[PDB]
């Protein structure tokens, strides 16, 4: 029983250090630089309060519900629309002597 | 209050508890090293087409190099 | 040994450190779909392969 | 001339994934030397026994 | 002239995700606060338990 209890006592070591672990990965989850980055991209939107952003954050959030997914979905709408922009302003210097 | 940041934050209480796996970690084999990780990310794109591209392209700049015309 | 000669069949693999690149992976997936993308761009400009 | 401004786009094509490749190779290397360490570990625990 | 329309309309689905919150980030942020909290509740558990 010395034995037995001496390795509970070590082995029960081990678990406090894991729960130390765990605590110190809970306390780095939150306040992280992008927690920082957050709370003025509230205050950003907050320059710019609701009316037409309110509407168009509507269709976006039933475009995400339609589409049933957040993160594939965002990536995959990102690329998309950079690969329309990356051909853009093709001889859109001149509009109006053209057609005068 | 909007209800759009209401929509968008996710309630902490929503998930079920989060219960893991059995009743405790899963039993692991003394090593179970299992390196493997042949690929990490990238894929999609092959890289041997696209090398047989660039062999291409220095052999049409050592063409360019040659006289063409006149 | 099998991905290094592939570094060594693709250019050389020495060749490469000196370049500059973050070295997480995601960038540089996202990297390689945006070059990817960009390529299929200039090739519909172009039409034939 | 027109494959010629592709192909500088392509080769950065080429220049991103060897540097993916190569940044793969890096992080096999490094497992692997992790593995050698653990296995020295053992192999002094070995002879320790 | 529609490719520009067009990339006001990309602009305004980027600010939509910019302006706000990042929301795969925040959704990320919030499962990984999750199960750091559960982990956290079944080591708590245990150490008690022994």
């Amino acid at each position: 029983m010395n034995d037995v209890i001496g390795f509970f006592n070590e082995r029960e070591a081990d678990l406090k250090s894991q729960y130390e672990d765990k605590k110190k990965f809970v306390k780095e989850m939150r306040d992280t630089p992008e927690f920082q980055s957050w709370m003025r991209e509230i205050r950003s939107y907050d320059q710019d309060t609701k009316e037409k952003l309110n509407k168009v954050a509507e269709k976006y959030e039933e475009e995400g519900n339609f589409n049933l997914s957040f993160v594939q979905d965002v990536l995959d709408k990102l690329e998309s629309e950079i690969a329309m922009v990356n051909h853009d302003e093709s001889a859109v210097t001149i509009l109006d002597q053209v057609t005068a | 209050d909007p209800i759009l940041k209401r929509t968008i934050i996710s309630k902490r209480k929503a998930p079920s508890n989060n219960e893991d796996e059995e009743i405790v970690k899963t039993p692991r084999k003394l090593v179970n090293y299992v390196p493997l990780k042949i690929f990490n990310l990238g894929d999609s794109f092959d890289d041997t087409i696209t090398t047989t591209v660039a062999k291409l392209q220095d052999l049409k700049k050592e063409i360019l190099d040659s006289p063409r015309s006149n | 040994q099998r991905q290094i000669q592939n570094a060594c069949a693709f250019c050389s693999k020495e060749r490469i450190e000196n370049v500059d690149l973050p070295d997480t992976q995601e960038e540089i997936k996202r990297e390689l779909d945006k070059v990817s993308r960009m390529i299929q761009k200039a090739e519909k400009s172009l039409g034939l392969s | 001339r027109e494959l010629n401004q592709t192909s500088d786009l392509n080769e950065r094509k080429m220049l991103l994934q060897a540097k993916s490749l190569w940044i793969d190779v890096a992080h096999n290397t490094d497992a692997c030397k992790n593995l050698e360490n653990e296995i020295s570990g053992i192999q002094q625990k070995v002879d320790e026994v | 002239v529609e490719s520009l329309r067009d990339f006001q309309n990309k602009k305004g689905e980027i600010e939509l995700h910019s302006q706000l919150l990042p929301y795969v980030k925040v959704k990320d942020h919030k499962e990984k606060l999750n199960i750091y909290k559960e982990e956290y509740e079944r080591a708590k558990a245990n150490l008690r338990a022994i």
